């Protein structure tokens, strides 16, 4: 906190904004999932478990490797990394009279504990995503199959 | 056959060594 | 000018008897050398208490679970009661359970452990510090040193019972043949 | 800035100060010298390290003599 | 040892050591160090010839004896420069 | 580049010793050594040369045959300039001894 | 506040020059602003602190990698088949083409062959399965956790170490004496006993059983009655087979000598033997010194007493425990030299004895070894001298050693500087005569004119050794010699077959080739010295610059006055000595790598025959085995080696990259900076982007150092691919 | 696993030293 002076004149830290943004994220990452797991259920994604190829994705098709990577993988991955572009166009962009990644030099993090009602739905999103990613890990199971 | 849980828990350890580097080179940069 | 636990060698220049247990009980002078290089013994009388705190609490764990119950057994009943073998066969969840509560407990004390605050007394975690509202300042000493006793000890014996057990696989008076 | 010394050696034959592009140096009456004279650094901020005056003192070793030390946008001699 | 607590025992503006460089040897005498070295000469040899000489050394004949008398040579040279320093500082 | 003009057509140059052509193989060995001995003269300065010819005259001194021209490292300018002639001529007869072998042998 | 908060004046450095010089300077800590002796010091030891982390995760970082993505437990099966695989290849630039060529080693993914032989000691030591390697790993880490945290310790108030501490000799030398060399000597050969031996002898000893089972049928019953025989008695026999049970004996300290058979590696049990008395001499030697118990040696009384009679050698060691246990520079030269001299024996003696099963038949791991160590040796080397440099131009007080034999050098460095320059004139002259009278006589048709120098007393310490096809018939070559029958039950039954034998790197047959390059090596090692010893004599003052002192170690120059005075400052003698060390030991792995491969392929009359003229050097060694390297693509497609091939380039780009550097000097470039500078300040658009630092030319002593680097760093990589890649093209 | 040096190869030889050499730079740009 003290000892990080630069992050965290910015928020980036142990800050209120930083969990509300992180909060945020876990509920649309929880949406996901869910959206994803009904997604496989219905036909949406390429089935069949076909692996990429050089002559379609080139070196990032690692397609001689291992690793198996599918044609519902390069799909989801061009999904998130629009996520990801709108991202810093959001972030660095301007402020569409919403929130501000980072603090900004006037404002002063929120203090500590709707707005409310957000912190602490975005909490138990972050606690449902741990405990999801937990149960998958030692059940062995898939995380789709875990909440279904 | 390293295992999964192999990597993670070696990555933790891992992660645990990085956090005490930075706080050496810290101490060090004082 | 001379110990008092070795009566035929130098007291301990670092030692001067304004500590708990203090009777000149240095050989090496491993406080000589900390006070010449610039520390002081907080740091070794804490790990004295903290070594000695955990031995205490190993020795009733290495005879419990066999002199009494190993539990309602639920889990526990595959697990063996020697203890140098119950420690390699603990689950997963019960082994994780119990690393996380040690660790949290521990990074806690570490901030108080390696501070600059003078006010802390040395092996004060304030775990139960209640007691010591009315004791008077003799009886406070001298219970701290029935402590320094009691760790002191303990900590011997989780060796003979660790060496007993790896060696013979038994205590001799007690429990027996595990 | 570089540090510039003068070590009494000096026999005040004025050559240091002539070879300085930067006025550094200068002749200051001396009592020692034969010609009463002793060259003197009191602008060493504005001195660049050419070292001219080394090349043009006669002693059998430098009696103007120049450390090179703290670097300055005078000292560079940047015009920017 | 410190800078401070050790012995002035440079001696290059004299002709031999003073005795305080043999230690705890620095009060035997003379004639102690040279029969001492002279005995410790011929053990040891005695010893090397009958380890490595006279015999040939083996996984099963190294004799613990002979190994430890070999140390005594080296000793006795020590021994001998200690005889002629303390015949020269007169003791 | 490097394969398949230096190294295949310096066989030429390499294999004639012991034929006609064992002069340029002697000649591509020295334009060598002599780019080579430029870059001492390229890289090194006359302070350090000059006090090893220091250490030389205490060595001459010594036996009272220290000249009358005192000896001194070359100035920096001819030192430069030196290093520059010898780079150049062991390049330039690298190149040359490597042309005239390496033609004639196959042309 | 600024970067260099350590300096004020780089603080108020306007130019570019401040990052520059603050990087550099970062890790000088003794010249830093508002510094004291202990605060130094105490930093010193965090920092060692650290690096000892940094070695500690580079190792595990190595045996985590083979235990994930290696082929250890394949390789295991089939040492000398199976090619070991360092780690997978991550890269989104591979083709299709390149991503075929890589998958090798039996594994469906790209990866790296590995040529440390990190493979063969792990199996020597004992490692059998990934789960082993990985448990390392982790191991590893956890040291380096304690130990990063234990660097953080020692610099809290109450934990901060004393000068005195710092300072106490006699402690620390007992301690690593008996310690750190000796107890840990005597764990290591523990280690071969209970687990290395059992596991070439075909038993799985580990931490779950290594307390159950006995390391020998006996046990320590021999090792208390003191028939320790019984530990040499039953041997390995001739016929056994390195990872199992049979032809296995049951001995656990011998002293066979020679070479295992099978793997042709030293046997584990004289390993073990070796490490286990080794130890005890070491343990022994730390009890030297004085240490709060009266019985010991004072260092101080031993150096100020050991002046010889008559003042020979002036006041004799008189001051030179304050100058050594005050300066820290000299003690880092010795250590430096120490530990370079023992880089090259470690480097020397690997190839001639091999340790490690099956290392021996691994011809590109033992070249890759060898250059290697040799390299690091000669860094050490350069690195020990400029910093005596160092320490003569900073620390060192005549007044202390006044008619001291350090001082004495002082006095007549003059006669050594000639005298070593006499001696690498002498060994220039004639070694580049003879080989060019070779040259000459083997290109006019005529071999037979070439004068050609038998090595004759290296092949008579060879004789000596117990080599037999000289016929000298000296000392072990004679059987009847007291050298040769005193020792004839112990280690000449097998070390005289080993040497004899043909098929091993143990004293290889030399001849005039191996003559002349040898000379070549003597004058590349003295003037190497020549320039550090002089750079280190001359950096307090100079005929030239007698107040080179008050200038310090490195500075640009003292001008053009004087007849000019460039390179004068005795970093610049380092500076040059760098490129001598380059040379030397170019030729030294050039010499190793050429007779190896000949040796190797069964040609050894290619070495013995061209060797002896440089053109056989060009051509026999460099241009034949050039092909496997720069064909490693080409126009019609690409092999595993292009990777080779392209750091072979790469290498070659950054040698030449430095020759800029070198030559070309800060004037050119800093004028044109200012035109630059002019250029971007008066366009428009882009001078609305402005620096801050005003970019200025590098400084001389800067562009010396940044061209050093290029040459080194070329030098280097451009060895490393032809030594690793020719190798395996050729085998 | 065969997931690790795709998610891990990157994120450390593009995001973090990026991020470092910013931090560097901004860092001694300071006063
Ligand atoms: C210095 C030792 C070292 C080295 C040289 C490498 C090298 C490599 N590792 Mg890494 N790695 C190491 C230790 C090391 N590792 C350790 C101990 C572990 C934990 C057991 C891992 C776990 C690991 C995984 C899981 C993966 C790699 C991979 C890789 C490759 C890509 C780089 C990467 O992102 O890795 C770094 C990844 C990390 C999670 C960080 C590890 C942190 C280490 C211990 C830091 C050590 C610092 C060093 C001592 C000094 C400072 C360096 C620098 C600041 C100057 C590369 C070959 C990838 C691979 O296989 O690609 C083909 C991959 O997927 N490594
Ligand atoms: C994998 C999912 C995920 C995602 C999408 C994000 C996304 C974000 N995190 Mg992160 N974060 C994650 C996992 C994730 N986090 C986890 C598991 C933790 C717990 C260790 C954190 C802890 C954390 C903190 C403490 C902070 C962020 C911050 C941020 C923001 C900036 C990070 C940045 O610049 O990265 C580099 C590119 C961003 C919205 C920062 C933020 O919101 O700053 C205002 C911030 O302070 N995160
Ligand atoms: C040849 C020329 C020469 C002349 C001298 C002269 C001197 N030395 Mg010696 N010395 C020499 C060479 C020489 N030294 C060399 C080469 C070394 C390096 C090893 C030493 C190391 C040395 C030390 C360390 C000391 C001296 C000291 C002295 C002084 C007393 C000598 C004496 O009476 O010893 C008397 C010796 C004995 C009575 C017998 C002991 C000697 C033997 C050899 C010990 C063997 C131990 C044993 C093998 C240990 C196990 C080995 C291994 C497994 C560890 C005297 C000025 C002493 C002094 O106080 O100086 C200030 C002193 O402390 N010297
Ligand atoms: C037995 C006690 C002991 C031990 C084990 C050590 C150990 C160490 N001390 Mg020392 N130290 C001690 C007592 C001891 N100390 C005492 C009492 C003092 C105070 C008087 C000090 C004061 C001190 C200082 C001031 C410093 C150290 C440091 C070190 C480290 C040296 C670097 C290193 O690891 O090299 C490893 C060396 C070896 C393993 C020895 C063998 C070397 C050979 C040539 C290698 C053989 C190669 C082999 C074949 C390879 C096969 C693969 C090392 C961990 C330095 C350090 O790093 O601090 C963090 C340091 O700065 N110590
Ligand atoms: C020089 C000392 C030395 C070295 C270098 C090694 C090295 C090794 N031992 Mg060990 N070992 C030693 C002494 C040593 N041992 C001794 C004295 C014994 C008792 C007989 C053993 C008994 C032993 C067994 C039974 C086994 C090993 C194994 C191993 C391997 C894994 C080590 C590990 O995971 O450490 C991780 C731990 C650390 C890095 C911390 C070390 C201690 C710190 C630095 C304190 C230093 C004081 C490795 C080859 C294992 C193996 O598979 O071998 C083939 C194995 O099962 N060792
Ligand atoms: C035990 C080893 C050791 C130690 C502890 C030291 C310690 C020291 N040395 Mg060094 N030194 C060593 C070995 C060692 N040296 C060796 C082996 C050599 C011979 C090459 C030298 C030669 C040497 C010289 C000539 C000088 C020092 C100096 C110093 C001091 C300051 C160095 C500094 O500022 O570093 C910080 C340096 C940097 C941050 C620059 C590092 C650049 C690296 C090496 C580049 C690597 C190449 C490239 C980037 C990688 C390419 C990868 C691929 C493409 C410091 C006390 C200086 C001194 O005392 O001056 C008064 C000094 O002048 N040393
Ligand atoms: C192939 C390249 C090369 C050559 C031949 C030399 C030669 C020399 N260097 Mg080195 N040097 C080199 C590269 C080279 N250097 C590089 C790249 C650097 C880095 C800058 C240095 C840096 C350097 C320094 C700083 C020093 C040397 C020294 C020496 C001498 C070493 C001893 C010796 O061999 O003397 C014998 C000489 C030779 C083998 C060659 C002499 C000429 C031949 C025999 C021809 C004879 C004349 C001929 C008939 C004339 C015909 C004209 C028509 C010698 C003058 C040291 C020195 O001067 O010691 C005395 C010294 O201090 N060198
Ligand atoms: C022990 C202790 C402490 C404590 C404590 C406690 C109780 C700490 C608890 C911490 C806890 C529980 C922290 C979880 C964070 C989880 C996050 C940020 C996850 C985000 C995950 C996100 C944003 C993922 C998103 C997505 O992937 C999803 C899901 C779907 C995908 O399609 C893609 C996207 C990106 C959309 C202190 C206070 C620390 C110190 C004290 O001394 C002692
Ligand atoms: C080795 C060996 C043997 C032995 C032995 C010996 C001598 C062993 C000695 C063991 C010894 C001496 C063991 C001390 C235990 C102390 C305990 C349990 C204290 C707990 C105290 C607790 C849990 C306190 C809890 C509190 O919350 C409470 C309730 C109140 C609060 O205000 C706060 C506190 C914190 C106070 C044998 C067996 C004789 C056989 C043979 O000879 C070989
Ligand atoms: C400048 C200076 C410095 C530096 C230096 C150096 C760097 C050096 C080096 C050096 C070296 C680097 C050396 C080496 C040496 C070696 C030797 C001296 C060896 C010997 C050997 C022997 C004696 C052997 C013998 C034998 C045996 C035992 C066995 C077998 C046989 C034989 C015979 C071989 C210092 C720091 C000091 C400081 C001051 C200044
Ligand atoms: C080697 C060398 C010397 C020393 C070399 C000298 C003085 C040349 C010697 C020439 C004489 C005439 C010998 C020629 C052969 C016969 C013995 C005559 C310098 O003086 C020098 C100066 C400035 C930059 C670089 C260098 C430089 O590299
Ligand atoms: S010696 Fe130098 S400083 Fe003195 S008068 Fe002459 S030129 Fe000027
Ligand atoms: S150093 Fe340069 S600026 Fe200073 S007096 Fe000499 S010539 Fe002038």
């Amino acid at each position: 906190a003290a000892d990080y002076p630069w992050l965290a004149k910015y928020g980036f830290g142990p800050t209120v904004k930083a969990e509300r943004w992180n909060g945020r994220h876990a509920m649309f990452g929880w949406l996901a999932i869910l959206g994803t797991g009904v997604a496989k259920s219905h036909g949406w994604l390429p089935s069949g478990d076909v692996a990429l190829t050089y002559n379609e994705w080139g070196g990032l098709a690692q397609q001689g490797f291992n690793t198996y990577i599918t044609n519902e993988r390069a799909i989801i991955m061009i999904a998130h990394v629009h996520a990801l572009a709108v991202s810093a166009a959001a972030a660095f962009g301007p402020q569409v009279l919403g929130d501000s990644l980072t603090l900004l030099d006037g404002e002063k993090d929120e203090d500590p504990y709707t707005p409310a009602a957000e912190m602490a739905n975005g909490r138990m999103a972050m606690m449902g995503i741990i405990a999801v990613v937990l149960t998958s890990a030692i059940s062995g199971k898939d995380i789709l199959e875990v909440v279904d | 056959m390293i295992t999964d849980s192999q990597i993670f828990f070696a990555l933790c350890i891992a992660l645990t060594a990085a956090v005490l580097a930075i706080g050496l080179g810290r101490q060090l940069y004082v | 000018e001379r110990s008092a636990s070795i009566p035929f060698l130098k007291k301990p220049p670092a030692l001067d008897g304004s500590m708990v247990g203090d009777v000149g009980f240095d050989p090496l002078g491993i406080s000589t050398t900390i006070i010449e290089l610039g520390g002081d013994l907080r740091y070794v009388r804490e790990a004295e208490l903290m070594h000695g705190r955990q031995a205490m609490l190993a020795t009733v764990g290495f005879v419990f679970p066999k002199l009494f119950g190993k539990l309602p057994a639920e889990w526990a009943k595959d697990i063996s009661l020697n203890p140098l073998e119950a420690q390699y066969q603990i689950p997963p969840v019960a082994l994780g359970q119990i690393a996380i509560s040690i660790a949290i407990a521990e990074g806690l004390r570490s901030r108080i452990v390696f501070s600059n605050d003078p006010d802390y007394v040395v092996g004060d975690h304030g775990f139960g510090a209640g007691m010591l509202k009315g004791k008077s300042e003799a009886q406070v000493k001298d219970m701290k040193m029935k402590e320094l006793a009691h760790c002191r000890l303990a900590m011997v014996a989780i060796t003979g019972m660790f060496f007993q057990t790896a060696i013979t696989g038994s205590l001799y008076p007690l429990v027996d043949k595990f | 800035s570089h540090s510039v010394r003068v070590y009494d050696t000096c026999i005040g034959c004025t050559q240091c100060v002539r070879a300085c592009p930067c006025d550094v140096l200068e002749m200051v009456p001396w009592d020692g010298c034969k010609a009463g004279q002793i060259a003197s650094a009191p602008r060493a901020e504005d001195c660049i390290g050419c070292k001219r005056c080394e090349t043009a003192c006669p002693t059998d070793f430098l009696s103007v003599r120049v450390y090179l030390g703290s670097e300055t946008t005078r000292s560079l001699g940047l015009t920017y | 040892v410190d800078r401070s607590e050790a012995a002035d025992t440079w001696w290059g503006d004299k002709d031999y050591p003073p005795s305080i460089v043999l230690g705890i040897g620095k009060d035997v005498p003379s004639s102690i160090f040279g029969v001492t070295s002279g005995l410790a000469f011929a053990i040891g040899v005695y010893c090397v010839a009958q380890s490595n000489l006279v015999n040939i050394l083996s996984g099963s004949t190294v004799n613990g004896f002979y190994v430890a008398g070999a140390l005594l040579v080296p000793y006795s040279w020590g021994l001998h420069v200690a005889a002629w320093i303390q015949k020269q500082n007169g003791k | 580049w490097l394969r398949d003009f230096l190294w295949s057509q310096a066989s030429q140059v390499i294999q004639s010793y012991g034929s006609a052509l064992s002069a340029y193989g002697i000649i591509f060995l020295g334009a060598h050594f002599i780019w080579a001995f430029s870059l001492m003269f390229l890289f090194s300065g006359r302070g350090y040369w000059q006090e090893l010819i220091e250490s030389v005259v205490w060595a001459h001194n010594k036996l009272k045959l220290a000249p009358a021209i005192q000896p001194r490292a070359l100035s920096i300018t001819q030192g430069r300039a030196v290093g520059l002639a010898h780079y150049l001529l062991g390049g330039i007869g690298t190149t040359w001894s490597f042309f005239l072998a390496r033609i004639i042998s196959v042309g | 506040t600024k970067f260099p908060k350590f300096s004020q004046a780089l603080a108020q450095d306007p130019a570019t020059r401040r990052i520059w010089y603050g990087i550099a300077t970062a890790h000088d800590l003794e010249s830093h602003d508002g510094m004291t002796e202990e605060n130094l010091y105490q930093k010193i030891f965090a920092s060692h602190f650290g690096h000892l982390a940094i070695i500690f995760l580079w190792t595990s970082g190595n045996l985590f990698h083979v235990a994930w993505q290696g082929n250890f437990q394949q390789w295991v099966l089939n040492p000398l088949k199976v090619k070991p695989i360092a780690h997978a290849i991550w890269d989104p630039h591979f083709g299709q083409s390149a991503i075929k060529a890589f998958t090798r080693g039996g594994v469906s993914y790209p990866v790296n062959i590995a040529t440390s032989g990190v493979y063969h000691w792990w199996y020597t030591v004992g490692m059998r399965t990934n789960e082993d390697l990985y448990f390392g790993a982790l191991g590893l880490l956890v040291l380096s956790t304690t130990l990063l945290f234990a660097g953080w310790l020692h610099l809290q108030p109450k934990f901060r170490p004393g000068i005195a501490w710092f300072k106490n000799n006699e402690s620390r030398l007992n301690h690593h004496l008996s310690g750190l060399f000796g107890v840990s000597s005597l764990a290591w050969s523990g280690h071969l006993i209970h687990v290395a031996i059992p596991e070439s002898r075909g038993q799985h000893i580990r931490w779950n059983n290594f307390t159950s089972t006995l390391p020998h049928p006996e046990g320590l019953t021999p090792f208390f009655t003191g028939n320790w025989g019984l530990y040499a008695e039953n041997p390995d026999t001739a016929q056994h087979i390195f990872g199992t049970s049979e032809g296995a004996g049951t001995a656990i300290l011998t002293f066979l000598g020679g070479f295992h058979p099978q793997t042709q590696s030293m046997w584990l049990t004289d390993i073990a033997h070796h490490h286990l008395a080794i130890a005890v001499v070491f343990i022994f030697a730390g009890h030297m010194y004085r240490t709060n118990w009266g019985i010991g040696h004072s260092m101080k009384e031993i150096l100020d007493a050991h002046v010889p009679p008559k003042g020979r050698l002036g006041a004799g060691h008189r001051g030179l425990f304050e100058t050594i246990t005050d300066s820290l520079h000299m003690q880092l030269g010795l250590a430096l030299a120490s530990l370079g001299v023992a880089t090259s024996l470690v480097a020397q003696h690997m190839y001639a004895l091999p340790s490690y099963a099956f290392m021996a038949k691994d011809y590109v791991t033992q070249a890759a070894l060898y250059t290697h160590h040799q390299y690091i040796a000669g860094f050490l080397m350069v690195g020990a001298f400029a910093h005596g440099a160092i320490f003569f131009v900073r620390d060192y007080d005549p007044e202390v050693n006044k008619d001291n034999v350090l001082a004495r050098m002082l006095q007549h460095k003059e006669a050594i500087i000639s005298h070593l320059s006499w001696v690498s004139l002498f060994l220039g002259f004639h070694t580049l005569g003879l080989y060019i009278h070779n040259d000459v006589c083997v290109a006019f048709g005529t071999p037979e004119k070439q004068i050609l120098f038998e090595p004759v007393f290296a092949q008579f310490i060879q004789a000596a050794s117990g080599k037999a096809l000289y016929g000298f018939d000296v000392l072990l070559s004679s059987s009847t010699s007291a050298a040769s029958v005193a020792s004839s039950k112990i280690w000449l039954p097998g070390w005289m077959e080993a040497i004899n034998s043909g098929k091993n790197s143990l004293f290889l047959t030399i001849g005039p080739g191996d003559f002349l390059v040898h000379h070549a090596i003597a004058l590349g090692l003295h003037t190497t010295t020549l320039i550090l010893v002089k750079g280190a004599l001359d950096a307090r003052g100079s005929k030239l610059m007698p107040d080179k002192k008050d200038f310090g170690y490195s500075f640009p120059c003292d001008g053009p006055g004087r007849g000019g005075t460039c390179d004068i400052s005795a970093w610049d003698a380092f500076y040059l000595a760098m490129f001598w060390m380059l040379n030397t030991i170019s030729w030294v792995t050039f010499y190793w790598h050429w007779k190896h491969l000949t040796v190797w392929g069964g040609n050894a009359a290619a070495f013995n025959e061209s060797s002896t003229y440089i053109m056989g050097w060009l051509r026999d060694y460099l241009w034949l085995n050039s092909s496997p390297l720069i064909n490693g693509y080409n126009a019609f497609g690409m092999n595993a080696q292009a990777v080779w091939a392209w750091m072979f380039l790469f290498g070659h780009l950054i040698w030449a990259t430095g020759f800029m550097f070198l030559i070309s000097w800060r004037g050119y470039w800093q004028e044109l900076i200012e035109t630059l500078v002019w250029a971007h300040e008066r366009t428009p658009i882009a001078n609305l982007v402005k620096w801050r630092d005003k970019p200025v030319a590098l400084s001389i002593v800067q562009a010396r150092l940044v061209g050093l680097a290029h040459f080194t760093v070329g030098f280097i990589f451009t060895f490393a691919p032809f030594v690793i890649a020719s190798t395996t093209g050729k085998f | 696993a065969s997931f690790l040096p795709s998610i891990l190869t990157p994120v450390v030889t593009l995001v973090f030293p990026g991020l470092m050499f910013a931090l560097f730079f901004v860092l001694i740009e300071q006063e």
